[PDB]
């Protein structure tokens, strides 16, 4: 069965073996899906990243097949772009951009954003959002590990492992996926759900810009999850520290009605975003500027 | 508590 999926693998993948021009591997990060690694292309010194994922390590296995589909079909500025993938021993490859900036996740819990910064934040993420949900895709693991900065503060959305495909024949997901703290409370419900979650989703990670953390982050993932399906909408530790823009946004994506809530072409038209600054305003708050 | 693994199915 491991065996009969990596000959399956072997049939969607870019034949031959990324070492024979990559060198100088070094872990730089992990995810329950596998890790990522910094490498130089030899022949120019230029640099990649390389997600490498052990097939019999997975909860599902079928959702690998997501890395080589979003790849394949469904590019943009503000994704990370995918250059190839390989089967490697045990293990799928993937070699793409690399985001030398690193994740939101370090920003966030080491540093306050500014509500120019945040608003530069959701704008780009939003971008790529409306653009995957008008195409079918919903990512399903949006949280501030999934955006990645350059070294000049452009965002990217990432990690696309977990997305999943809609469309007129299949409408709704009902599958039980993402991230305890982030996830939609429709999905925790197990009701059939769409690009929706995503803007809920996004909505914890607005959570995680103004406070550094998600709602009940301190209770363990089954009791966070409950607190999400049956509580009123969480609400940010110091509201105080919000502007009423702010407020008003946020109040678009953390509403508990899937149908209420607004979708990502909507929200890219709130007055919040209009504070958005350029990528250069998300430079100092890098690990390597701070 | 304070993880941030993912879940699926």
């Amino acid at each position: 069965s491991h065996e009969q999926f990596r000959a399956a693998l072997q049939l969607v993948v870019d034949p031959g073996d990324p070492r024979s021009y990559l060198d100088n591997f070094i872990k730089i990060g992990e995810g329950s899906t596998g890790i990522v690694c910094i490498a130089t292309v030899r022949s120019s010194g230029k640099l990649v990243a390389v997600k490498k994922m052990d097939l019999r390590k997975q909860q599902r296995r079928e959702l690998l097949f997501n890395e080589v589909v979003i790849m394949r079909d469904y590019q943009h500025e503000n994704v990370v772009e995918m250059y190839n993938s390989y089967l490697v021993g045990d293990e799928l490859w993937v070699v793409m951009e690399f985001l030398e900036g690193g994740a939101l996740t370090d920003i966030v819990t080491h540093t306050r954003m500014n509500e120019e910064q945040i608003a530069a934040v959701c704008l780009a993420v939003l971008q790529a959002l409306s653009v995957l949900h008008a195409q079918g895709v919903i990512h399903r693991n949006i949280k501030s590990d999934s955006i990645l900065l350059t070294h000049d503060g452009r965002v990217k959305l990432s990690d696309f492992g977990f997305c999943a495909q809609v469309s007129k024949e299949v409408p709704r997901r009902k599958e039980l996926v993402g991230t305890p703290y982030w996830m939609a409370p429709e999905l925790i419900s197990r009701l059939p759900y769409g690009p929706e979650v995503d803007i809920w989703s996004l909505g914890i990670m607005v959570i995680e810009m103004v406070d550094g953390e998600p709602p009940y982050f301190n209770e363990p993932p089954l009791k966070a999850m409950k607190m999400i399906r049956d509580n009123l909408p969480p609400r940010l530790k110091n509201l105080h520290k919000v502007s009423p823009s702010l407020k008003g946004f946020l109040d678009r994506l953390l509403v508990r009605d899937p149908a209420q809530r607004a979708t990502a072409a909507e929200l890219l038209k709130h007055p919040f975003l209009a504070k958005a600054g350029p990528p250069a305003s998300i430079v100092p708050l890098m690990r390597q500027n701070r | 508590s304070r993880a941030r693994y993912e879940m699926a199915s």
